[PDB]
């Protein structure tokens, strides 16, 4: 019933000085009864308001450089950048251009580079935190590319879910990599019931998952 | 000259009402549709609804119908977005924009933070190391944002990564800062993370040893 | 009536 808007890819690596393309699809045709097709594109740089680039599939907004173009019909739509420049690193969104103005999910652009595997480290909770009643266990994934990475906590071989939170850095301006922290939070009482704490990391640069672990108290 | 200026950042508690504004200048405010867009911290854009300020014809997206009221006082070229009773999940950035025209203009955004947490400074815990090693500080359970971290009073910058804060289920924030260093420098080199949380006047220097 | 619709379907510009 309701139209659904999708984009591909969800993350797009680009290289300055080369072209780039993002796709948008709608679950049903976006052609209006008046014969026009109302599909817009928007750019949002980090910490800024969105700005429209394209409306009516292919009309460029004032002030938008001609390296940006829109294409497509019915259900298939593309935004192309003929030669990417530094200022083009941003999130891009397609949007149904009539009510209810459904946005696509966004495609995040980042700087392309060779695949780089993370270096993995695990940190037990400090004795000073434990005396307060909580245990935070931290797994660090350092300097990897691309962004996609999976972290699985294991406590005495039991897979943990719902009791961790992840944070990822912005892409590093130097080596174009990412870092990520995953923090497992347990009560002191629960932490003292188990021995082996492990973090298992899966990434495109690792031929086999990497596990780092410690034994409580050791 | 054409611009949309929004009201300032909001710090509120669950249960309060809230009405934020968007003033449009440099054009005939009554003749162009105004829309509101929500962006939850880290998520994408969502359309909330539009209004024609000339006659206050309002059309809500089905996802927000009944949750908010969009209105306008055209005598002062202002549109509004209003909540009867805020929830913590209304924490987001809210944008106004001109909708449906050949020209595109957006407000600067209004950051709305809704929380029943009280101001609280962080506890700082070591992430201790045991040919490259890693160490760090865990900065836990603080409110509100932000906290700043440096290493060795700013003299150590190579290899430092300070992560974005996360919001814990408790309503308090946490973050970590790490540095990678030659394992041969452990013991001979000193590593101190300097943490500052201005809202609570908290300043901490934590020496991290193996 | 028509101006309202005109303003909604990407036909009307703004000039500072």
């Amino acid at each position: 019933d309701d139209i659904v808007m999708t984009q591909s890819p969800l993350s797009l690596p680009v290289t300055l000085g080369q072209p780039a393309s993002i796709s948008c699809r709608s679950s049903q045709s976006l052609v209006h009864s008046d014969g026009n097709t109302y599909l817009n594109w928007y750019q949002q740089r980090p910490g800024q308001s969105p700005r429209r680039l394209i409306y009516k599939v292919s009309d460029r907004d004032s002030g938008v450089p001609d390296r940006f173009s829109g294409s497509g019909s019915g259900t298939d739509f593309t935004l192309e950048i003929s030669r990417v420049e530094a200022e083009d690193v941003a999130v891009y969104y397609c949007m149904q251009g009539t009510h209810p103005f459904t946005f696509g999910p966004g495609t995040k652009v980042d700087i392309n580079r060779t695949v780089a595997a993370p270096s993995v480290f695990i940190f037990p909770p400090s004795d000073e935190q434990l005396k307060s009643g909580t245990a935070s266990v931290v797994c660090l994934l350092n300097n990897f590319y691309p962004r996609e990475a999976k972290v699985q906590w294991k406590v005495d071989n039991a897979l943990q879910s719902g009791n961790s939170q992840e944070s990822v850095t912005e892409q590093d301006s130097k080596d174009s990599t990412y870092s990520l922290s995953s923090t497992l939070t347990l009560s002191k009482a629960d932490y003292e019931k188990h021995k082996v704490y492990a973090c298992e990391v899966t990434h495109q640069g690792l031929s086999s998952p990497v596990t780092k672990s410690f034994n409580r108290g050791e | 000259e054409v611009q949309l200026v929004q009201s300032g950042a909001e710090v509120k508690k669950p249960g309060e009402s809230l009405k934020i504004s968007c003033k449009g200048s440099g054009y005939k405010f009554s003749d162009y549709w105004i829309g509101w867009v929500r962006q939850m911290p880290g998520k994408g854009l969502e359309s909330m609804g539009i209004i024609y300020p000339g006659d206050s014809d309002t059309r809500y997206s089905p996802s927000f119908q009944g949750q908010v009221t969009i209105s306008a006082d055209k005598s002062i070229n202002t549109a509004y977005l209003q909540w009867n009773t805020l929830k913590a999940s209304d924490t987001a950035m809210y944008y106004c924009a001109i909708v449906g025209a050949k020209a595109d203009y957006w407000g600067q955004g209004t950051l709305v933070t809704v929380s029943s947490a009280s101001t609280k400074g962080p506890s700082v815990f070591p992430l201790a190391p045991s040919g490259t090693a890693a160490l760090g500080c865990l900065v836990k359970d603080y409110f509100p944002e932000p906290v700043t971290v440096s290493w060795n009073s700013g003299a150590l910058t190579s290899g430092v990564h300070t992560f974005p804060a996360v919001l814990q289920s408790s309503g308090l924030y946490s973050l970590s800062s790490v540095v990678t260093v030659p394992s041969s420098s452990l013991g001979t080199q000193t590593y101190i993370c300097n943490v500052n949380h201005k809202p609570s006047n908290t300043k901490v220097d934590k020496r991290v040893e193996p | 009536k028509k101006q309202k619709v005109h303003a909604l379907f990407y036909k009307l510009d703004i000039v500072p």
